[PDB]
């Protein structure tokens, strides 16, 4: 969260929130209505955004599908489709806390670790990102893109 | 740590589910009381050093701590309880602005009650220290605005009791 | 009033002046009446609570001292062995006590 | 309450609650509202309660008043008055509750030994809880003057 | 208060309010939360905000207290502590009108002859004021300390 | 500045720059314009500012100008109110930087060592910076007060 | 370290006089600029990872640097390589988001040439390659961010040379 | 004390006293005797020598105890010279163990903070142990009068 | 007197045309401007006295006028003389928030010059005053409110000469 | 008050953080020529890493 942040930063400086801080924080609370609608849209859409960027995944990578790649069977495309709804309701998080430290605290930290001992592509995980930061913008609203955009470019630069 | 946010998203991540409508209620409830939230933060930091002030001199000044051989004797150890003080303050000041007092128990309490066992700080007396603080910020903020930090420092009162 | 100055009523009579300000409303309080400081009773300050009291401690000083346990119990004295019922349920309880 | 006992005598048998006791649970919580309707009362008409109680008491016993009694001073009778409505406070608590457990377990367990280490005459408190229960049955109704005068009688027998 | 000030105005041009009075009562009626936690804030601060704009205001102007002075002597110094409370009250009483005229009703007119009278300095008193403005002002934040001013710096001008 | 304190920790943590750490240099970009306003302010009204703090702290401390005093003699006065418009640009370094490290790394690094071999009493010092600080807040909006305020009490706490 | 707002803060200082006009129009120009850098900074956040592959790929891979007695031969001195360029385009878009150089130049520069010269590493090679880099950001981040990109990438390469 | 001194030197160092710190301890032994004498003769006339001091502090700066100081009224002038009675007895000290340690220890770390907080002119206190000081080197003889004036001096610095 | 919304709408009512675009613009452009008079309006507001008192110190004082013989010699005649640029302030301001100098012709300047050359006020004087005035608020509120501050004091100074 | 009774003095001469945080030492090699400033600061080392 923004407030935990700040928090954290203040603490670490010894010192209460600065004027900043607080405006910061003020804001933030202020313009939480957008936050809230754009995690109800993304929420709402969760179903066609995660199906259209894993299919969009799989006509771009088709060796993650392919015999011998990650997710072959049906059963490892649903473990793909899983991830990405994971990635998704991360995204949502983050969005509604105003800030990265919720994404990085559940699946960021040693996400490298997982996908080494899973074998995944860590790149094609960060594709598949892409793909649902992609339909997210066309299924949201330009401002709103881009304030999503935001974590979700966190989110891939991470990854990769 | 925590704040009323990221008990909204751990609430809801503790069973994988996204955010259905009582959570995007209790963030905007959060929100709506950030305002006052701000504002006693500001306040209270403006006036940290008044308030511990105040605290100090109607729960402290004039007793046995501060008497020699008092804990509260030898300036150093004065100047250890006013530092405290400021602590404590400072992190109810947190705990209030976050909405949720865990900063208080991973961040205040973590060993404070085997820190002051260990070093013979009287733990009523500071907690009375404590309980003339949430009177003078309650004062100073208000009411509503103080009832918050006044839970904050009752928290904290509770777990060093 | 100078030449550009519109009159107005500067002065009133006594009696106007009871007739505007001496009827039921508009008359102040404290007008020809003994005002008596209104305080709260001193019995009622002592037993105030000091502070807010916030949900938190009201919920830790509803249990502070020995926990209600002692007072919500049953003892279990076999008066009379007549009541087959109450005989079994002393026997019962007493299982449960012993194991 | 009714409701506690039950479940403790039920608890202690390791037992569910008996058609007896849930009927009487159901004739407790239709007087319920008869029971809220004195509580109220007495609430209302806390302050004259402990007022004329506290009078007739001195009236009745000056030498508690008087110099050299436990309540000479003007603080000392305002200690008087707060424990009146301490007393006033628990009776309250026991009509609510329909039993006298309330009162008995705040301010009856270790009174004697209480008045007995502050000097206070304990047949005056009695007194003072008899004066209480004759102004409550002055400005109350007749059957609710019993209801609550079963209570008042309860504290003045503990007390004596 | 704006209101009766709209009003004593509607009734001298003998007319209904102006629907830009009308406005202006609207606003001030909706605004009104500020103004209440501006004066409960004086109000809880009251003894703490007298006490040091009494220091202040007696550093400043040691003659006032030393004797000889005016406010020399214990009495007479809380004697003008109590003239400061009583300021300090009415400044309450006009935040929450929203207008200076309960303040220039009670505490300002014929100020000047009172102060002449007693012998005490109406500069002084200003100056006392003008302590005691700065202490509510460092009491909170700049937006509720502005609107608190304006009262402030009336009555310091009146007694100047 | 924010911008070199956000640089400073992504480069500790051996990061890029979150985007809560982008969104507060945007509100900081922003506010520019209202920072450079407050400068220009106090740029423009530098010398009334000193000269009026500069007799308000003589007036309270006679001592520094009194003989025997540090700042005794016309050109020690004169340094004297060289010193209020060196720490009065630092205020204003801080009100366009956002920050206090401007202030912190030119004029209050060493600060009491260097006053106390300089014979310089530093509470007048900080009395001076006080009286310059109330000296702009008259002369300054609210809100531009408030900003400025910090840097003032920044300062200010330093000294004490 | 600085940015474009402490230069200015410094310049005057120095001469110990207030900000002028001309302090003020840098001060307005980058505050202007700032809504651009902070896109460019996100972007290349987004694609650090890429940037440097992609770099690294037209001016380095498959030629006599990688092949065998060239600097970059051996995982490890690939992967010193890799870490050398991927905090080359880090501090650039520090300095980028700064507005001034003086990060690059106590934080990049002193030491690295002379460090260079002692093992051996191909100046030219690492030159080439920071010019690659800016290419790639400049098609990143469009024309006008990737022309700071590249005057702070430059920079680099001139003190480096 | 150069006892606990040297051993603590000696134990860190993990070896025993050198020759020299034994000659030096043998030294401080021999000068025992002076010390004690000056240490008695300090504590002899306790009261005198605050009774002087704290007058001669009040005539330097009759602000501290006219109204609105921090020793007003006649509890305050009392806690400032019970204040200088610490300060004299951890000279005493301090001059018994022929070093200043036991001054720094009991009453010389955070003395600024703790004066802060207590709002207490922490020049005035260090002109007040001045005070002392001049008294004490008044009533001593011209060696011992430099002997203690060396801890007086030390706590003045300190305190400045 | 009318300000600039009252100019654009009599514009607009004597062709009897509704708010065309041009009458757009300008409605937008003086609430664009709204921001900074409002904020030059209540810093003058809280600064009134001073900036006369700076003015008449630059201007006035130890002149043969403040001298025996003078206009200002009495002290009678020096407070009118502070209320007259306490007028002048006020009304500055007036005209600064409205955009318009039509109060200014209505009620500053409506016999203002037939009263002074009755009372035999120096003109010179008061024009070198109120000059003062316009240096020193102009130095008060800046450059930007500072211009059409002294535009509306050099029209009362114009109309007065 | 009180009397002050030799347990509670016992008790008080040592109520906070321990003497030994000023009744230690910190070594710091000033110089390199005083060959037994640096001796001891090696054992020093020692003692403390070991
Ligand atoms: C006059 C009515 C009688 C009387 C009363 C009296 N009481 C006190 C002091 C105390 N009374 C209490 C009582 C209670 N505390 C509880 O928690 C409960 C309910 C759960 C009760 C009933 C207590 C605790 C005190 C002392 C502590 C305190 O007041 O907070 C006084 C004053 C005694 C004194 O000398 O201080 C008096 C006068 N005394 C009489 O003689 C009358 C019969
Ligand atoms: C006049 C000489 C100056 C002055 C002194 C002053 N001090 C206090 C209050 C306290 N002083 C102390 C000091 C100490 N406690 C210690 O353990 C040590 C080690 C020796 C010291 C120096 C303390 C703890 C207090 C407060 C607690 C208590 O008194 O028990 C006051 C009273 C202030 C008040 O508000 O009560 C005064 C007046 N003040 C001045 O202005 C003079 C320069
Ligand atoms: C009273 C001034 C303070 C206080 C005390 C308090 N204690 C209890 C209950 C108990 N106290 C003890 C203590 C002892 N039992 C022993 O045999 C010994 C040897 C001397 C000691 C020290 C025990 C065992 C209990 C619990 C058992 C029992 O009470 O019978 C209470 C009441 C607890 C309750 O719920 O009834 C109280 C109030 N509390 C304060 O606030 C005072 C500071
Ligand atoms: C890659 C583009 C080129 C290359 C890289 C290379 N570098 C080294 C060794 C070092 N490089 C550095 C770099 C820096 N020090 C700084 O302070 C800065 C600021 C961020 C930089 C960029 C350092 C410190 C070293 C030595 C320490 C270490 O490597 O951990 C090598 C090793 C060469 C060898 O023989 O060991 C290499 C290979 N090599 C190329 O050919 C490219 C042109
Ligand atoms: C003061 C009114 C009461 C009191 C306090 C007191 N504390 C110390 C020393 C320490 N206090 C702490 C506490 C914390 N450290 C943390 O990180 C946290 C999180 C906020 C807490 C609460 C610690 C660690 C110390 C030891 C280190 C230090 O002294 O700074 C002292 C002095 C101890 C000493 O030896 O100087 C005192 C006096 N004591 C009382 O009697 C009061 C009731």
């Amino acid at each position: 969260s923004i407030v935990t942040k700040s928090i954290v930063n203040a603490d670490a400086e010894a010192r209460y929130l600065s004027p900043g801080e607080l405006d910061r924080i003020k804001a933030f609370v202020t313009g939480g209505a957008a936050r809230l609608r754009i995690a109800e849209t993304l929420t709402g859409s969760r179903e066609t955004i995660v199906k259209q960027a894993g299919d969009r995944l799989f006509q771009k990578r088709p060796d993650i599908v392919s015999p011998g790649g990650n997710a072959y069977g049906e059963e490892m495309t649903a473990t793909c489709l899983r991830d990405m709804d994971y990635y998704l309701r991360l995204v949502t998080y983050g969005v509604v806390s105003g800030d990265v430290t919720p994404i990085e605290e559940i699946g960021l930290v040693g996400v490298r670790e997982m996908y080494r001992s899973l074998g995944t592509p860590i790149e094609a995980v960060a594709q598949s990102v892409r793909e649902m930061k992609e339909v997210a913008s066309g299924l949201m609203s330009s401002d709103d893109a881009a304030e999503a955009s935001a974590y979700f470019d966190f989110v891939i630069g991470k990854m990769s | 740590m925590q704040d009323a946010i990221t008990a909204v998203i751990n609430s809801a991540d503790v069973q994988g589910k996204y955010l259905d409508g009582a959570a995007m209620d209790k963030l905007k409830s959060y929100f709506a009381s950030g305002e006052l939230r701000v504002r006693a933060a500001s306040v209270i930091s403006a006036n940290a050093a008044t308030i511990v002030k105040e605290a100090v001199a109607k729960s402290l000044l004039y007793s046995d701590v501060t008497r020699p051989g008092g804990n509260m004797y030898t300036t150093r150890r004065y100047a250890a309880c006013i530092r405290d003080l400021d602590y404590y303050l400072r992190y109810a000041t947190y705990a209030m602005l976050a909405g949720d007092a865990s900063i208080l128990d991973e961040r205040v309490l973590n060993g404070l009650k085997e820190t002051y066992n260990s070093l013979g700080v009287p733990i009523s007396s500071t907690v009375q220290a404590i309980q003339a603080i949430k009177e003078v910020t309650a004062s100073l903020v208000g009411a509503d605005a103080g009832k918050e930090m006044g839970v904050y420092l009752d928290y904290i009162c509770s777990g060093l009791s | 009033f100078g030449e550009d100055t519109v009159p107005y009523e500067r002065y009133l009579t006594p009696g106007g002046l009871q007739m505007r300000s001496a009827r039921v409303g508009s008359l102040r309080e404290d007008i020809g009446q003994r005002v008596d400081k209104e305080v709260t009773p001193r019995f009622v300050e002592l037993g105030q609570v000091s502070a807010i009291r916030t949900e938190p401690e009201i919920a830790y000083r509803s249990n502070q001292g020995v926990t209600r346990q002692r007072q919500q119990t049953k003892v279990f004295k076999l008066v009379s062995t007549y009541d087959k019922v109450a005989v079994k349920n002393a026997i019962r309880a007493a299982y449960r006590q012993v194991f």
